[PDB]
């Protein structure tokens, strides 16, 4: 026996990363290499996934700080971190008064952002990292938008907010 | 082939799986070492993600862009976003069918795209009669009201679960129109 | 060599991509049954007449018919002239001498243009009625279930004995079906 010879659609895993570093030099050939990989594998998974894990809290990433389709899936999970950070930036205070009540209850908000990361996932599948916070990023490139990340403080935000 | 996959149909376009406009996810189709045994069932697979991606921008675009709102209903107005809202809870399946094809992947990654495509063959009808029914409101210049018609002519349809599927955005659309007449009476 | 050697052992690449065949052999006419044809062809003068088929091996057909049956198209086997598989005569397995082959293959092809159009039915409704609709719904539900048989017998391949008259045997209930 020596197997069956099963094709590069499943036998991969192996062939997976062959196939991967096959292709990526073939750009760089079919380039002249003026095209440089930053080496989108290594690291893996689990070190991958607690580093964008470590973007969501406020901290900086392993490639930002203020397969070759991680990029596109990377960058995606790192600009909601970038945003959460410029938030905390901008609630940074201990004036009008109403507009300072209106920064606590931001922050108020900012602590279930901070908390629904790290008490749900340990360290869990790349894609559902994405998924589990898309529902839940969107709100938070919302309130870049709706923040100033002229402007309304004091009377003028009780007024615009109401 | 085993990330490659999910990561070209959950929506990431890669450098095989290489997003256009006019032609939205395609095989680079220039090498000898994939054959045409395996290509037709990847080509298969590229019409859910080339269709999800149109569904996510669309949906992106129009919902959470502005605070709350002139006028024109296919592209403003409370009705257009409460849609966009529908159709993102019923492409929640996708999502979760998606999730579990990553689990057998790790169980075993020398498993037939095959299997795959038997799971995803649901979803290969289910797409693209969804896609008419927002292709026409957005096209049409539809205003107001006849938005609400308009799908529900399409939740009229011959097909059972594209039915169901729409009947879901439908109720959506009516929760809105139910919270603004309960102060307006 | 480096990557080619990679490819070349562990996926296969040998009739549709150009690498001529050099599959090992026990030779003795059981398996060797073409080429002591074809010698016996010569030495009783043809009179030369060589004949060109590129030799793909046993298992390889088996799995691509399989492919072929259920439900999918466009596969590197099988010249098509309309629209319609029929069997192949350019290429060759170590028996047989391309006859019983010949015939057998014409038969899967058979059941291979059977399933092709009605596929071909099915995507055209997709690019109303209310009756047809429901037809290519029904047409659909049974290939649904058919075809996931055959998906279950094709991976069970990788995981022994394989020769025609046991897949053949074992669709017998699915291309009675068929017809």
């Amino acid at each position: 026996g020596h197997r069956e010879e099963p094709y590069l659609t499943e036998a991969g895993r192996d062939a997976f990363d062959k196939f991967c570093r096959l292709h990526q030099g073939e750009l760089q050939l079919l380039a002249g290499g003026v095209l440089q990989a930053p080496q989108p594998v290594l690291v893996k998974e689990c070190e991958l996934v607690k580093d964008v894990l470590n973007v969501l809290i406020g901290v900086v990433s392993a490639t930002f700080s203020l397969p070759e389709s991680i990029s596109s899936l990377l960058s995606e999970v790192a600009e909601y971190g970038t945003c959460y950070t410029r938030l905390s930036h901008f609630s940074l205070q201990p004036k009008g008064l109403v507009f300072q009540a209106f920064t606590s209850g931001l922050r108020r908000y900012l602590q279930y952002y901070r908390a629904c990361v790290l008490s749900t996932p340990p360290t869990l599948s790349l894609l559902t990292i994405g998924f589990l916070f898309k529902k839940l990023g969107r709100q938070l490139r919302y309130l870049a938008e709706l923040c100033g990340v002229a402007f309304p403080t004091g009377v003028k935000l009780l007024s615009y907010l109401y | 082939m085993i990330h490659e996959l999910l990561l070209a149909l959950s929506g990431y376009p890669g450098s095989i799986f290489t997003w256009n406009k006019r032609s939205g996810l395609q095989v680079s189709q220039d090498f000898p070492f994939l054959h045409p045994s395996e290509t037709s069932v990847l080509n298969r697979l590229c019409r859910l993600g080339t269709d999800y991606i149109r569904f996510t921008e669309f949906i992106e675009q129009y919902t959470g862009h502005v605070q709350q709102q002139q006028g024109q209903g296919g592209l403003h107005g409370i009705y257009l976003r409460a849609f966009c809202t529908g159709l993102d809870s019923v492409l929640q399946p996708y999502r979760q069918a998606l999730l579990d094809l990553e689990q057998e992947f790790l169980g075993d990654p020398h498993l037939s795209i095959s299997h795959v495509n038997y799971f995803l063959d649901q979803f290969q009808l289910l797409f693209p009669s969804v896609m008419v029914v927002v292709e026409q409101i957005k096209s049409q210049k539809i205003h107001g009201c006849q938005i609400l018609e308009t799908v529900y002519k399409h939740s009229c349809g011959g097909l059972p679960p594209v039915r169901s599927a729409l009947e879901k955005i439908l109720a959506v659309c009516h929760g809105v129109m139910y919270k603004q007449l309960s102060a307006w009476m | 060599p480096d990557d080619r050697s990679w490819l070349e052992h562990h996926v296969v690449h040998q009739y549709w991509t150009a690498r001529p065949s050099q599959f090992p052999h026990s030779l003795h006419l059981h398996s060797n049954l073409a080429a002591v044809w074809d010698q016996h062809l010569y030495s009783s003068d043809p009179l030369y007449v060589p004949d060109d088929r590129v030799l793909v091996t046993e298992t390889q057909v088996i799995r691509e018919t399989l492919w072929l049956l259920s439900g999918v198209k466009k596969l590197f086997i099988f010249q098509l002239i309309d629209g319609k598989v029929t069997v192949r005569n350019n290429i060759i397995v170590t028996h047989l001498t391309h006859s019983c082959l010949r015939s057998v293959l014409e038969q899967i092809a058979a059941y291979g243009q059977v399933v092709f159009r009605l596929q071909e039915f099915i995507d055209e409704v997709m690019g109303p009625f209310r009756t047809y609709q429901a037809f290519m719904w029904a047409l659909y539900k049974y290939f649904i279930s058919f075809k996931e048989e055959l998906a279950e017998i094709e991976k069970c391949i990788i995981n022994t004995t394989i020769t025609l008259a046991i897949v053949v045997d074992k669709l017998a209930p699915r291309l009675s079906q068929l017809k």
